[PDB]
């Protein structure tokens, strides 16, 4: 099983779709790295740039690992960041609807 | 109902208010020597009608420092920064409210049995910050951790209170409060006691 | 914990605080700062004469390091293999087992 | 008793003889189009005389490349270089001795419960490669690493033959057996099943 992390980006600036997929591929492997990020399976979804809400998806046991290491990141691109995740779901349906409503996607 | 326990910044408190039930605004106060209790008391007043609840951090070298503002017997809480092997031995002893981050600029955790049996029974609490780590770099993040993980380890063992918190100087370093479990959990904390770091030591406390 | 035994080849002799910083870095890469801090790697001693060396570790973190040191593959611009020798659960055992050939 | 199954070079050859009991030289060949079975078989005899066992590996696009070197029937092991699909799946149903890394340069990791199915009957090994590891970047790293755990998964459950292997192109990309131990037992492998495929599985297809 997978599990998926909709998150908030709050920042200096707003981001882009290909800086944030670069970013949480960075926070895992400086974290958990390239074996720890092996066993997480973190995979970018889709991030909304009108709203600068995300989506990640992760193997279910490596949840709070990958928490984690987007709340230890600090910098995307020399503007400092903050991630705050506003929920876990188990697919992109529910997700969606109980957290990502309200963007709104 | 998660509390965030030290922020110290106006910035940084008005973030926090938005993730948070409970934010403890934190007066940074560096030390030498003793400070005007007037002028102190003055700027605690303010804190008060501005923040509602407030905290005192201490920052020194001089232990007395600690058995002498404890003494004055403020209306705030009463927070002393951990790195000092001293510090925090007098933190503990004194009876403090908290001993934040004993692990602070150290290359050992800074904390032992002994420390976690006087902790326990003076009823001191231990901050898990997380600012230091945002600052470290992956050295030290993992530096740390360890120092981190022995305590916990402590800190479970002997009943010790404990809360974790941003310690934030800045909004930047902000965090909301599973976002800050994350933290106590991969320390090693399961997940409902890394809830009650936020939730019910620090409702005790305040 | 437990002890790892290695030996080191290389275009070049290498030095202690060489492979003391090397070692953090195949862990940091491998592991991160969070596997690295649950597996608790600790440089012992490196003997410059005969290029072996000994590193602690976390008992159930032992092959996440073994991996990470064979993973490794540079160190200061020279390639470098890192072998293990073995494993032990004491210095004791590890230097008469594993390293009594070499020094020690 | 380990065996290294596959090295590419005089100077790795050589080093892995230090460290193993039997050292396979392999002669990567490139294709296109048929090769002068003149030319090879002499080249693949010259090689038995010196290295003792060889191997052939076969990269190319074309699947009837892979039919028709087999049909050549060579006295020499063939080995087969993954990542097109096609030359995976024609790999196996040709009853090749193994096919090396099915996910070399993919996004996915090219093997599936039928492969397996067809490599177990047709007794098929697959080439669990460290070489595209120690060249890739952390990113690659981990790609492979997940690659490599659904194919072990895989692998395990249809009791399909196996071994580790540096397949070094040079004497900087050869390991020690334990040394290639770490990366079946980080893959997954208990400690026994990662000694077999450099020992049990080895010594029957040599």
């Amino acid at each position: 099983k997978n599990r998926y992390i909709a998150f908030q980006v709050i920042g200096e600036r707003p981001f882009k779709k290909d800086e944030i997929k670069k970013a949480v591929w960075e926070a895992s492997l400086s974290a958990l790295g390239y074996l720890g990020s092996a066993r997480a399976k973190p995979w970018f979804i889709k991030f909304d740039e009108k709203s600068q809400t995300g989506i990640v998806r992760v193997d279910r046991k490596h949840v709070e690992e990958l928490r984690f290491a987007l709340t230890m990141l600090t910098e995307i691109n020399g503007s400092k960041v903050i991630f705050r995740t506003l929920g876990v779901s188990g697919t992109i349906k529910r997700l969606k609807r109980k957290f990502l409503a309200e963007y709104g996607w | 109902y998660f509390v965030e326990m030290d922020v110290r910044d106006e910035e940084a408190h008005e973030l926090a208010s938005d993730w948070f039930d409970e934010v403890v605004f934190t007066k940074k106060l560096v030390l030498e020597d003793p400070p005007d209790w007037g002028s102190l008391k003055e700027e605690l007043k303010e804190l008060r009608g501005k923040y509602g609840k407030v905290a005192l951090l201490l920052v020194t070298r001089k232990p007395s420092l600690i058995r002498e503002v404890k003494s004055r017997n403020l209306k705030a809480l009463l927070y002393v920064q951990g790195g000092d092997m001293r510090i925090n031995r007098m933190a503990i002893e004194s009876g403090v409210d908290a001993l934040i981050s004993p692990w602070f600029g150290r290359k050992d955790p800074g904390f032992d049995h002994t420390l976690a049996g006087m902790a326990a029974r003076r009823g001191v609490a231990i901050g898990f910050s997380l600012s230091p780590l945002l600052n470290a770099n992956p050295y030290g993040r993992a530096q740390i951790l360890r120092f981190m993980m022995k305590t916990w380890q402590l800190v479970k063992k002997y009943r010790v209170p404990r809360f974790i918190t941003s310690s934030a100087e800045s909004r930047w370093e902000v965090r909301g409060p599973r976002d800050l479990m994350s933290l106590g959990i991969n320390i090693g904390m399961e997940i409902p006691e890394a809830r009650a770091s936020l939730n019910f030591y620090p409702r005790t406390i305040v």
